[PDB]
C-alpha cells in the first residue's frame, strides 16, 4: 500500500515506528518528510554475503552522507547471524577465518563509513532470530541521543 | 464588535487550546524511521 | 588595617587572574561542560566579596552606611544564586528523560541569567525596603565609661540583618538539596562533592566567627578586622573549591 | 583510590579531612576566648559535639 505505521509502548516510554519501505518511488523527492526524526533504524543480511553486500554498503553510505541527515542518529541490526556462522564455513568471509574475524570485519567496514564522526553516531547490534533484549537496547539508545541533543542545543556540551 | 465577533472569538480560544494541548501532548512521542534493503529480515525485526 | 587591605588586593587580583583564563579559553570541552554564563556572574560576585573590605574600612558617611547596608548580603546572595540556577538546570535536563523527548523550558542561555537576577533582585527589594524604614546615619557614640574616645559609628547597622540572613540561609538549603539530587550525574557535569564541602566550610567559618564577635566588644577595630578577614575567607573557600 | 567495601577508603578521606578542618578552626578561639569563662565552656562542648557528629555522619551514613 503506503506507509505502514506501529504504536509500542515500554518504560512508559511512547515510540512510532515508521515501515517505509515499500513506497517504490524516487527516494530523493520525498526523503526529506522525516528530518527531525530521533533514530534511523538499519537492517543488514550478514548471509546474503555472496555481491549484495556491496549493495547493501552502498545504500549505507548514501544515508550518511543525505543533507537532511547531519547530525541523525542511526542504530545498525546485524541479522542473519545464525545462519552465517554456518556459512563461513562453506564460503570464507573474503568472498583469519573466523566467527570474530568476520564479525569485527564487517563492523568496521560498516562504521568506517561516517566522515562527521563528532556529529552523530554509530550504535551497533547483532541480532538473532530469537532475543527479548532488542527494545531494552533499543531504549537505551534512543535515551542516550535525546540527553546528548538536549545538552548540545543548550551549549553544554 | 456586537456578539458575532465576541462568538467568534471565544471559538478561536477553545480551538487554540486543544491544538496546544494535542501539541503538547504529541511532543513526547519519539519517532524511528525504518530502513534497509529488501529480503533483509526486517519483517523478523519489526515482530 | 593594612593586613585585610593587601588580602583583599591579592584576592581581587587572583580572581582577574582566573576569569582571563577562562575567557582566553572559552571554546575548549570543559569550560562548556560548564555554564560560562553563570560562571562570569559567580566570578563577579567573589570580586564583591573581595571588594566589600574597602567599604568597611571608610570612614562613616551618610552614602558610606547605605554600601555597608547593601553589598554586604548583595555579595553572597549573588555567589549561592548562581550556584543554584547552574546545578538546577543540570539536574531537570538529566532528569527530563523520563518524560521522553521533551525540551525542558527555560533553559536557554538567557533564561537562567533572567532567573539569577530576579533571585539577586529579591534580596535587594528586602534591602532597600528595610533601607526606607530606617534612614542611614552617621552618629557619634560615646559610653557610660566617659573616657571612650568618641566613637564615630552608622546608625542602624542591625535594622535588615535578620530579614538579609533567613533569605540567605534558604538559598543555601536549596543549594545543598539541589546538589544532592545530581550526584549520580557523569564526571564532567558532576560538582556535588565540591558543592558540599563549599557549604561545609562556610558554616564553620562563621561559627568560628561568632565567640570571637562577642568576647572582643571593646577596641571595635578588632571587630572590624575579623569581618573583613571572615567575608575575604568566605570568597577564597568558594574561589578554590569550584575553579581550581 | 581502592575499592574495598563500597569504596570505605575515600570515606575515611572525608571524615580525616573534616576533623582536620574542625580542630584548625577551634584551637586558637581557646586562647582568644582566654579572657571569659562562660564562652569558653560553651565553645569548648559544641566544638567536642561537632566533633564526634563529623565522624558519626561521614563514615557511618
Ligand atoms: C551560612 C550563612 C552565611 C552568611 C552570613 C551572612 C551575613 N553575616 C554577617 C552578619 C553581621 C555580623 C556582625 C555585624 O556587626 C559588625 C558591623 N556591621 N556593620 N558595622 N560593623 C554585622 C553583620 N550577612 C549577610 O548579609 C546581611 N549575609 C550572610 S550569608
Amino acid at each position: 500500500t503506503g506507509i505502514v505505521e506501529t504504536h509500542f509502548t515500554f518504560k512508559d516510554l511512547h515510540f512510532k515506528m515508521f515501515d517505509v519501505g515499500g513506497q517504490r518511488s524516487e527516494r530523493k523527492k520525498w526523503i526529506h518528510c522525516f528530518e527531525g526524526v530521533t533514530a534511523i533504524i538499519f537492517c543488514v543480511a550478514l548471509s546474503d554475503y555472496d555481491n549484495r553486500m556491496h549493495e547493501s554498503m552502498k545504500l549505507f553510505d548514501s544515508i550518511c552522507n543525505n543533507k537532511w541527515f547531519t547530525d541523525t542518529s542511526i542504530i545498525l541490526f546485524l541479522n542473519k547471524k545464525d545462519l552465517f556462522e554456518e556459512k563461513i564455513k562453506k564460503s570464507p568471509l573474503t568472498i583469519s577465518n573466523t566467527y570474530e574475524e568476520a564479525a569485527a570485519y564487517i563492523q568496521c567496514q560498516f562504521e568506517d563509513l561516517n566522515k562527521r564522526k563528532d556529529t552523530k553516531e554509530i550504535y551497533t547490534h547483532f541480532t538473532c532470530a530469537t532475543d527479548t533484549k532488542n527494545v531494552q537496547f533499543v531504549f537505551d539508545a534512543v535515551t542516550d541521543v535525546i540527553i546528548k541533543n538536549n545538552l548540545k542545543d543548550c551549549g553544554l556540551f | 464588535l456586537s456578539a458575532e465577533d465576541k462568538a467568534a472569538v471565544e471559538r478561536s480560544k477553545m480551538i487554540d487550546r486543544n491544538l496546544r494541548e494535542d501539541g503538547e501532548k504529541a511532543a513526547r512521542e519519539v519517532k524511528l524511521l525504518l530502513l534497509g534493503a529488501g529480503e533483509s529480515g526486517k519483517s523478523t525485526i519489526v515482530k | 588595617a593594612v593586613g585585610p587591605v593587601t588580602i583583599a588586593c591579592l584576592g581581587a587580583l587572583a580572581t582577574l587572574f582566573v576569569l582571563g583564563v577562562f575567557v582566553r579559553h572559552n571554546a575548549t570541552p570543559v569550560v562548556k561542560a560548564s555554564g560560562r554564563e553563570l560562571c562570569y556572574i559567580l566570578l563577579g560576585g567573589v570580586f564583591l566579596c573581595y571588594c566589600m573590605t574597602f567599604i568597611f574600612i571608610a570612614k562613616p558617611s551618610t552614602a558610606v552606611c547605605t554600601l555597608r547596608r547593601l553589598g554586604l548580603g548583595t555579595a553572597f546572595s549573588v555567589c549561592y544564586s548562581a550556584l543554584l540556577t547552574k546545578t538546577n538546570r543540570i539536574a531537570r535536563i538529566f532528569g527530563g528523560a523520563r518524560e521522553g523527548a521533551q525540551r525542558p523550558r527555560f533553559i536557554s542561555p538567557a533564561s537562567q541569567v533572567a532567573i539569577c537576577l530576579a533571585l539577586i533582585s529579591g534580596q535587594l527589594l528586602i534591602v532597600v525596603a528595610w533601607l526606607v524604614v530606617e534612614a542611614p546615619g552617621t552618629g557619634k557614640e560615646t559610653a557610660p565609661e566617659r573616657r571612650e574616645v568618641v566613637t564615630l559609628r552608622c546608625n542602624h547597622r542591625d535594622a535588615s540583618m535578620l530579614g538579609s540572613l533567613a533569605y540567605n540561609v534558604l538559598l543555601i538549603a536549596l543549594c545543598t538539596l539541589y546538589a544532592f539530587k545530581t550526584r549520580k550525574c557523569p564526571e564532567n557535569f558532576n560538582e556535588a562533592k565540591f558543592i558540599g564541602f563549599t557549604m561545609y566550610t562556610t558554616c564553620i567559618i562563621w561559627l568560628a566567627f561568632l565567640p570571637i564577635f562577642y568576647v572582643t566588644s571593646s577596641d571595635y577595630r578588632v571587630q572590624t578586622t575579623t569581618m573583613c578577614v571572615s567575608v575575604s575567607l568566605s570568597g577564597s573557600v568558594v574561589l578554590g573549591c569550584l575553579f581550581a
